[PDB]
């Protein structure tokens, strides 16, 4: 039928009650938004004055001022911007959705460098969060000076010039309630400010009443407090990094966080793209004590919008491996909501991170370079690197570059992977390594001797992490890692020696069967090995499975009980050296006699030896130690 | 439109609230003793204030009995005159132990919100599910009816298991349908592997012989550990994970032989 | 294999800290930060209105890491399992005035208790040692300095103007390494007058921290 | 005069695009919205058809229907409600913080049992996230049928519909923006009415074009229903069990459930079930905390057991339906975050009742603890103010039991008349340390001790200083205090002297291996041993810590723990050593001994050993000097 038009309409009264009550659950962003919509007044001035010197004749001076008066349970906003007139007051300022820096938005054409913050045209009614009333008291340069006034109640008047000098920007009367004089406490204060204006371009002043000693001059201090130090700390990444040194960046990492010296490693990271923004990557000379205390929330980057703290969700802005580095992150072009508290479209922050690790990728990079501070670097974050190469599969390329070790062949010194590669021998075509407990057990270990007689390197890895590391890392610079803990120890070799080899398994071929049956169930396969020289035996690693070490930090780190893994991947085997003069010995002994008892108590021994020369746990170590006290009272005749 | 009743929640506990050179172990208990000290003053005080309201109340109250009585007593009126001036400070006690009393419940108007004051136990039931008592049915019976509607019912979902190869889809897919963790499903994959040798489909009959020896591996050691192959069927998936690639084939040998 | 951690709680006692602690001169700066560790936690617990008058030295932990965490807040919520018959006849060279004359809990109260274990820290020993609260006072005293019936507050329990008036011992030479301004917030924390003492917060943000 | 009065206005023109830009984040949610304002209707018919029955003439069904149209890529909502008049849909439906649902309320105000949503008046308009332009169509009993159609652009219009009859009720026609075609995705509206209308009370219906592709009535979309809701005392296992089995998806059965219901500012009602197994990924890090869900008149809001609950309690599967909460502008949030921790609080202890109530109850108990105990052992190290209750649920193996645990209570039961403390002993199998030295003595004075064998037993251990009055202790470390018979002592001391110079020349020997070389009676059948000073990480918490990947070893500084060497002068190996040492303190043979003994000793204690090779190589030349190789 006939098609009626109609308007959409609003029921202000039940919306006003919403804007407050419903939109907000931080009380904090009162003073946050009043403060910003002070900046905002103050860049209209700037603006004005910038194309017009003379707009300032009836001010110069651009700052926002805050003054509390507990006598009134109240608190003074001094804003020393453009101000409103008496048509703004009226149809900007109470109008719900309406905002003059959208008029700003559209005329400062020439004005392309001011940057408002915000333009929703609503959260100036977020005053009343915490205040019962709010008058703004105002006069632009355009008008007279005029007391806007209301309680939120539906209506708001607007009153004539009372005689209170206001020949620019406003005065905003913030009368709170009852139960919100906590805001009038000091500490209160700038624990709010601190966290939301701490870039602000104009400075921000708290007049306090001045704790001090009795006025009795015999003694007296000052009354008041000029709190001007709120704004101490100006952005950095805004600068041109070029002209930008450490004589003001190390002030400010140390300004970023509480420590009182400079940083180890900086980058500053600036993106013109659709997501514009620049960043500020630091890095501290010392890893904290809640490093890996993942108990705790992130706030290590945090996110600015326009200079004005927004989110810290490193849980997005950075990967796990990258808690470390602290830094400020600050875009203008962010769809943040209308709380102002949550990005819109997380996908931008996903974009942002991958932007930002490449930063950081270069960073490492970048430190490499320099080689102390790059020892000083990845000693004090190299868990957080081989974190990042277990779990960052994708970064790999260059986070495995980064890794530095103590080999047999550099020793005390720490070296380089691609060290290590580029100086291997032609026929040394893998990476030879060995994990353990320690740096003397696995150097004085019988799994690198041989080795070290064929003349390869060894890496020496005795973290945890390490221990993980290896299960990520297969190859580096094409060449494939190469334990010596596991069986089939493939060296490089004489294949005369391989055959000489081969005639010593024929020599002690019902030896190892011998052996077999004396350790059945407690070896999965006995054989002979050259990787042993000062050793008669070694228990080994199977190809499959945990290593003794895996097994050592599984077993005991794990929470998870998970004994069908951990069945599976207790595998294990018994290499023999042939060369020894134990072996020799057991052979011509098992040649007297296979069934002699002693014997194969002497093997069971030896194994149990191999099994603590290798690392792996005994199944019930004092009949282990009872042996050694029979043998000891049978060497002291008792 | 309004949540300020909610603006004052006292939480003795809250782990948000803490500090670094503070042992919140022990904080959070004296947060808890402060809190019951403070009701008990509270209510001491509540107490002691209505007992004293009541006390003049009484107090005046029999004064003006013998007001009304003095009035009455010829000349008693002299008497009568003081009485009321003392009576009047009864009741102006009375009233300020009153007043004293409004102010309490000013108090209570401002009492932070906690475990004690949001609410009340309004329900509570506990149960163990011990039991469905021990018994027993015969699966073969239920096969008669199962095997028949389940195999059908879930046709599409025993295929799509069929149909898998990477470990972790087909453990992540048994999770999302765990129903089909059984004979009846292991039974239609080895009947489709035979429909799919005579349609030609070999290079399907053979992921779904896999498969099936998958199912079937699930049967055979949930068989041996006695215990339904559901709870146990992720287990498999462990082992198999894990195991090293000699006893995986020795197993792999003997659950071909299971099927 | 997932990924799940766990962490050990830190039992490093401030006493057990004194005890691996060395000779008296221990680093004034060690102090001066396990120092302002302690009272920025008391300016926390003061903003929490935390009770405990009866906060002594092995309430005081240290960590591996020099971070100074404070439990234990007074008996109300302490000793639910074995503990000490003489928690209190024990010499109090550590508890405030205010406890010795039986008052109450302050900011200058659990200051002046922690003033005399910085000391102790400093010393590896104990500032003060009496028997009696009286006793125990008359040792405060020598250090302090003493008056009369005059400088003496309201709730006191013990025979204020029974206390042979004397001088004070210079902190700063009395106590090993007490650098100087530190013996000046130390002297304010162990005056005996609780208004003459200097607030947590004060001390804190006192440029020697 | 010197002040106006002026009402407080609203620019529309950009409120609206503030609604359906920045009032919201995620867009799916416009389902949520249209269905509760369904939902809400067809309550509206409920209670109206209460008073009066005929108003159920114009269709006496109460369902929302969900027929999506990828010809058109437009989504067709059929909500048979009660349906707007003309002036409801200008007024009403057409206006912003407006709903008529706040003026039913105001009727059910004398007495109803209908409760309802839309306290806010602009869920509509979040249609307007995903779909270009958006048409209503209605037949209100009372009026005729309408058409409203607009695109929120400041405006909209109404005509009297033509065509296709409403009974009742209105039709939404989500006019779909072109890359918002995902929402025709059968799976991607299920998950959307998983999401958040698995609960509700009223039939949703999905049609799709399936099997001859035709709208097929997928009937069964939210057929999952409310339980907490129905009286507790009425609902038989069987529903428990079957809801437990929907909500967590889980074949097998729950294995205890609690219902839990508080009344007040805060009021609400809820499930709790304890799982019969334990799952994979329980310990996983990154693993989504939402075993318990919370919904506000069974609409789902959020999912965050982070703060709903302990981390130590994070397998208890449950449903907490609230009655009224103070959610944001954008329900998804929840303002006042305390009160989280409020109804956790709540559901901690009634959580721990049921514990308390499953540990009756032995046979499942058993199997519970088998289950959750390193749960249960978190809680102790974790939880500092339920560590007593939580203690009371702990079971171990002990020296008089077989393999059966028991409560530390039950130990209690059976100490000594002199016994002031728990003995026990940690480490890594209950063979292990059942075979210790250190627990021979102990039972050769007719003591149990407690068996440990977790490397979580060294954390829980840690907090469990005091039980029922009863201190404990640990056979392993240094002070360990069995009865002692004064004759004895006195033998003991005469020992002490006997053996002193030889326990001072293994010091000498094995200066700076460790701290002190003493005789014990706390041996029997070992010649010595090794022990942990009351100080610092037992041979097991330091085996066990130093196993942890991110550990800080500098701390180790303050943990290493003293090792002392226990001697037991009863054995003739000692005896030997003592008359050596008469003999020749200088005696290199038997210095090497002593070396021999204490690495012997501290390996077979649980300690590092220093150096295995080298160990074995003493070793291997003992073999070869018995082989007589050289
Ligand atoms: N202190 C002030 N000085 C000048 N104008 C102000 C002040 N406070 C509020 N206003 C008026 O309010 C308008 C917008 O403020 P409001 O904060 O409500 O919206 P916004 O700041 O643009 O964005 P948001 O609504 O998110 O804060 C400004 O354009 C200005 O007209
Ligand atoms: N199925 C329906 N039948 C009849 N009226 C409806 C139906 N769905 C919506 N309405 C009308 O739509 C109007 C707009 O309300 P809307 O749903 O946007 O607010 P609300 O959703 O109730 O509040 P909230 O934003 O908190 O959900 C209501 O006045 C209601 O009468
Ligand atoms: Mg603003
Ligand atoms: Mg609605």
């Amino acid at each position: 039928e006939e098609v009626e038009t109609f308007a959409f309409q609003a029921e202000i009264a039940q919306l006003m009650s919403l804007i407050i009550n419903t939109f907000y659950s931080n009380k904090e962003i009162f003073l946050r938004e009043l403060i910003s919509n002070a900046s905002d007044a103050l860049d209209k001035i700037r603006y004005e004055s910038l194309t017009d010197p003379s707009k300032l004749d009836s001010g110069k001076e651009l700052k926002i001022d805050i003054i509390p008066n507990p006598q009134e349970r109240t608190l003074t906003l001094v804003d020393t911007g453009i101000g409103m007139t008496k048509a703004d007051l009226i149809n900007n300022l109470g109008t719900i959705a309406k905002s003059g820096t959208k008029a700003f938005m559209e005329a400062l054409q020439a004005g392309a460098d001011i940057s408002m913050i915000g333009q929703f045209g609503v959260g100036f009614y977020s005053a009343y969060l915490v205040a019962e009333k709010v008058v703004v008291i105002t006069k632009h340069n355009d008008d007279e000076q005029y007391a806007w006034e209301s309680s939120a109640g539906g209506s708001f008047t607007v009153r004539a010039d009372h005689g209170e000098p206001i020949g620019r920007g406003t005065k905003v009367i913030l009368h709170l309630k009852e139960d919100q004089t906590e805001y009038l406490e000091e500490r209160r204060v700038k624990e709010v400010v601190k966290k939301h204006s701490q870039f602000i371009g104009y400075p921000i002043t708290l007049y306090l009443e001045k704790e001090r000693e009795k006025e009795i001059s015999k003694k007296i201090k000052e009354k008041y407090i000029d709190q001007e130090e709120l704004n101490k700390t100006k952005p950095i990444w805004t600068r041109n990094p070029d002209d930008i040194t450490q004589e003001e960046y190390g002030e400010f990492y140390k300004s970023l966080t509480n420590d009182w010296e400079d940083h180890l490693a900086v980058k500053h990271f600036s993106v013109e793209g659709q997501l514009e923004f620049r960043a500020l990557l630091f890095i501290p000379r010392r890893a904290p004590f809640d490093l890996f205390e993942n108990k705790k929330k992130k706030n290590n980057i945090k996110l600015y919008v326009r200079r004005v703290f927004i989110m810290d969700s490193c849980d997005e802005l950075i990967p796990e491996y990258l808690n470390f580095i602290r830094g400020v992150v600050d875009s203008e072009d962010l769809p943040l909501n209308i709380s102002r508290e949550m990005l819109q479209q997380s996908k931008i922050l996903k974009v942002i991170r991958k932007n930002i690790v490449k930063k950081c990728l270069e960073l490492f990079s970048e430190l490499a370079e320099d080689k102390e501070n790059y020892k000083k670097f990845y000693e004090a974050f190299s868990k957080n690197l081989k974190l990042g190469i277990h779990e960052d599969s994708t970064n790999r390329r260059r986070l495995s570059e980064l890794l530095r070790y103590h080999t047999s062949q550099s020793g005390d010194e720490m070296t380089s992977l691609s060290e290590y590669v580029s100086r291997m021998k032609e026929t040394q075509k893998s990476i030879y390594y060995i994990t353990g407990e320690s740096k003397e057990q696995v150097a004085n270990s019988a799994f690198v001797e041989r080795v070290r007689k064929r003349g390869f390197e060894v890496v020496y890895m005795t973290e945890p992490i390490d221990e993980y590391c290896v299960q990520q890392l297969k190859e580096f610079d094409g060449k494939s890692l190469v334990s010596v803990t596991k069986e089939g120890l493939e060296l490089p070799e004489d294949e005369e020696e391989k055959k000489k080899m081969e005639e010593s398994k024929a020599k002690f071929e019902n030896l190892c069967k011998l052996m077999k049956e004396i350790l059945d169930k407690k070896v999965e396969k006995v054989t002979i090995s050259n990787r042993l020289v000062s050793s008669p035996c070694c228990i080994v690693t199977s190809t499959y499975g945990w290593t003794a070490n895996m097994e050592r930090i599984m077993k005991a780190q794990a929470l998870r009980d998970n004994s069908t893994m951990g069945y599976m991947m207790a595998k294990k085997h018994l290499e023999i050296n042939p060369d020894h003069p134990i072996v020799e010995t057991l052979r011509q002994k098992a040649e007297a006699d296979k069934n002699d008892k002693a014997v194969k108590d002497l093997v069971v021994l030896l194994f149990e030896t191999a099994l603590l020369s290798s690392g792996f746990s005994l199944e019930d170590p004092q009949t282990h130690s009872n042996r050694i006290y029979r043998m000891i009272k049978l060497g002291l005749g008792i | 439109v309004d949540y300020s009743v909610w603006d004052h929640i006292e939480v003795s506990d809250d782990e948000d609230e803490t500090h670094p050179n503070i042992d919140t172990a022990s904080l959070f208990r004296w947060r808890h003793q402060a809190r019951v000290e403070r009701m008990e003053q509270f209510q001491k005080e509540k107490e002691e204030l209505d007992r004293g309201c009541r006390e003049c109340k009484r107090k005046v109250a029999e004064c003006q009995r013998k007001l009304k009585e003095l009035e009455v007593a010829e000349g008693g009126k002299a008497e009568l005159e003081r009485l009321q001036a003392e009576a009047q400070q009864l009741r102006k006690e009375e009233r300020s132990w009153e007043q004293k009393l409004e102010e309490m419940r000013k108090k209570e108007k401002s009492m932070p919100w906690n475990v004690d004051t949001l609410s009340k136990d309004g329900f509570s039931k506990s149960m163990v599910n011990t039991k469905p008592e021990k018994t027993e049915e015969d699966s073969e019976e239920v096969r008669e009816q199962k095997h028949k509607t389940f195999v059908e019912k879930y046709e599409k979902q025993i295929k799509h298991f069929g149909m898998l190869r990477r470990w972790d889809d087909s453990q992540k897919y048994l999770s999302d349908n765990v129903h089909l963790v059984c004979e009846e499903t292991a039974n239609y994959l080895v009947i489709w592997c035979i429909d799919l040798e005579v349609e030609e489909k070999c290079a399907l009959m053979e992921q779904v012989a896999h498969q099936t020896i998958v199912m079937q591996f699930i049967l055979e050691l949930a068989k041996s550990l006695k215990v339904d192959p559901r709870a146990c069927f992720r287990q498999f998936f462990t082992k198999i994970k894990t195991a090293d690639r000699q006893y995986m084939e020795g197993f792999n040998d003997e659950l071909e032989a299971f099927k | 294999i997932k990924v799940t951690l766990v962490f050990e709680h830190v039992d490093q006692d401030l006493r057990t800290y004194l005890d691996k602690a060395p000779p008296p001169g221990l680093p004034a700066e060690t102090i001066k930060d396990l120092m302002r560790q302690f009272l920025r936690g008391l300016d926390f617990l003061h903003a929490n209105c935390i009770v405990h008058r009866d906060l002594k030295p092995e309430n005081i932990l240290v960590t591996s890491g020099g971070t100074v965490k404070l439990a234990d807040f007074g008996l109300a919520r302490i000793y639910s399992y074995q503990m000490a018959l003489t928690p209190v006849v024990v010499t109090l060279w550590y508890r405030a005035p205010e406890v010795l004359l039986q008052s109450t809990y302050a900011t200058p109260v659990d200051m002046w208790s922690v003033g005399c274990i910085f000391a102790e820290m400093f010393r590896r020993k104990p500032l003060f040692c009496g028997n009696s609260e009286a006793d125990q006072l008359g040792k405060i005293f020598d250090l302090i300095g003493l008056p009369p019936e005059d400088d003496w507050p309201r709730d006191v329990s013990l025979p204020r103007g029974a206390f042979p008036p004397r001088g004070p011992r210079p902190v700063q030479s009395v106590v090993p390494e007490m650098e100087e301004s530190g013996a000046q917030l130390l002297l304010e924390m162990l005056t005996f007058n609780p208004h003459k003492r200097i607030s947590a917060f004060r001390a804190l943000q006192h440029s020697y921290l």
